[PDB]
RNA sequence: CGGUGAAAUGCGCAGAUACCGGGAGGAACGCCGAUGGCGAAGGCAGCCACCUGGUCCACCCGUGACGCUGAGGCGCGAAAGCGUGGGGAGCAAACCGGAUUAGAUACCCGGGUAGUCCACGCCCUAAACGAUGCGCGCUAGGUCUCUGGGUCUCCUGGGGGCCGAAGCUAACGCGUUAAGCGCGCCGCCUGGGGAGUACGGCCGCAAGGCUGAAACUCAAAGGAAUUGACGGGGGCCCGCACAAGCGGUGGA
């Protein structure tokens, strides 16, 4: 899985200010995690079709948040993407 | 209400798959896991018990099946 | 030839026919009898009377091998399973025990069309 | 022995069935098991550990409208079925044999190949059904149940059922799990047969699938409900109706 300790260090990494338990950047971050983490599982388990379902949902969600941020503050969008290497 | 095995017992661990002397009492004259009707167990309890007995049988302690002796 | 003090009486009743074999306390059969051996042909073997016969002859042949007592094992649902017992019971053999050991699969082979 | 209404085919003196012990193999998991749970659907139950999705409750901490729907696209998709390879206990299309029957060429019985099982790639259909698209707000209650929280008599969330206010409905029924009152967005329908056919196009190794007519022809096709009649449907009751008798007709 992801242990609390692991995920917390992600949070603190992207946190827009001390204590931000969940801004946009943070949500994208934590979500980006869960995706790579799950995608990797799916390279091994190509038959877990059911879990793939949740992956589309996670992915699509990640897009809508970014989509929002692109419109909102296009700079924090560049930042957040580069700082995570996405859109490809 | 013939006899409820919830009452004839103190408190015990339902996840304890080694406590034969307890578990023994939730089976029939055959190895069969008693119905919740005779066990008096909760809805949640019975599912837990259910797994514990299965675990314990596989360990060799409780029987899968018996043979009915006309008593 | 041999002399068998106590023993086993196995009763296997079908819907079609009831067979009774008698064995030594190690389970090796001594004499047996069925409904057809009694001398019945078809439908008639699977009968509380045919079965009362099968049992009686089984213990008859048996007590000639010195048989005295028997533990009883019935396998099956069916007619005159009960008759086979009572026939044994009141045959002249002392009936130590009765048990049912009808094999119930724990869900294995798909059965024939008519189940 | 088996087997059926009865029975034969079959198996058995190369010793079967029944019984005890040993071994191999495949496939499915009794009891728990529920009228229960989970899943978007198809679907999912022995046990264990690993990897993994959805989801509910409390706290009311962070973001600050970031939301809903969705042509096409993309992925999932029971069973049967296709290709290659492995596997094969039980079962079992076709096929072989026994019976039944006016005839069976089916229903019953004994066999049995594909298949059913695993991997990989296809197929992509269904009474794929709640025959009920998704999301949100609003509109009495009662009761049963699975599952969270509380100051746990009871209160408060999320599921699953039954009964019902208002209302809706052609009715049957629905009724806070709406088929009620409303808004958003998608899909679909426009008389029956012809017909899921033809033609064309697309997909497919194939079997075939998706999309889909008209000419013609009928004057209906339909849904629900009512009375009746009938049922090799159920329930209770009656008549010399059967049964229990006594005596006859049928023969002269
Ligand atoms: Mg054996
Ligand atoms: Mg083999
Ligand atoms: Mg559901
Ligand atoms: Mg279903
Ligand atoms: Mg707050
Ligand atoms: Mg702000
Ligand atoms: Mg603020
Ligand atoms: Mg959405
Ligand atoms: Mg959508
Ligand atoms: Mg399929
Ligand atoms: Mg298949
Ligand atoms: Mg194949
Ligand atoms: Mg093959
Ligand atoms: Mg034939
Ligand atoms: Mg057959
Ligand atoms: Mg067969
Ligand atoms: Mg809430
Ligand atoms: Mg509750
Ligand atoms: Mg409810
Ligand atoms: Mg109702
Ligand atoms: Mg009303
Ligand atoms: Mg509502
Ligand atoms: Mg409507
Ligand atoms: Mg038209
Ligand atoms: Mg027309
Ligand atoms: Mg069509
Ligand atoms: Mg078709
Ligand atoms: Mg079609
Ligand atoms: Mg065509
Ligand atoms: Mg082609
Ligand atoms: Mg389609
Ligand atoms: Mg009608
Ligand atoms: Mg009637
Ligand atoms: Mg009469
Ligand atoms: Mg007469
Ligand atoms: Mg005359």
């Amino acid at each position: 899985p992801i242990t609390k300790e692991e995920k917390q260090k992600v949070i603190q990494e992207f946190a827009r200010f001390p204590g931000d338990t969940g801004s946009t950047e943070v949500q994208v971050a934590l979500l980006t995690l869960r995706i790579n983490r799950l995608s990797e599982h799916l390279k091994v388990h190509k038959k877990d079709h059911h879990s793939h379902r949740g992956l589309l949902m996670m992915v699509g969600q990640r897009r809508r948040l970014l989509r929002y941020l692109q419109r909102e503050d296009p700079e924090r969008y560049r930042a957040l993407i580069e700082k995570l290497g996405i859109r490809g | 209400r013939k006899a409820k095995v919830k009452a004839t017992l103190g408190e015990f661990d339902l996840r304890d798959y080694r406590n034969v002397e307890v578990l023994k009492r939730f089976l029939s004259e055959t190895g069969k896991i008693l119905p919740r009707r005779r066990t008096g167990l909760s809805a949640k309890e019975q599912r837990i018990l259910a797994k514990t007995i299965k675990r314990a049988r596989i360990l060799g302690l409780l029987p899968f099946t018996e043979k009915l002796v006309r008593k | 030839k041999r002399q068998v003090a106590s023993g086993r009486a196995y009763i296997h009743a079908s819907y079609n026919n009831t067979i009774v074999t008698i064995t030594d306390p190690d389970g090796n059969p001594i004499t047996w009898s069925s409904g057809g051996v009694i001398g019945y042909k078809g439908s008639r073997k699977g009968t509380p009377y045919a079965a009362q016969l099968a049992a009686l002859d089984a213990a008859k042949k048996a007590m000639a091998y010195g048989m005295q007592s028997v533990d009883v094992i019935v396998r099956g649902t069916g007619a005159g399973r009960e008759q086979a017992i009572r026939a044994l019971q009141a045959s002249g053999l002392q009936v130590k025990s009765i048990v049912d050991d009808t094999p119930v699969p724990h869900n294995g082979c798909r059965p024939k069309k008519k189940f």
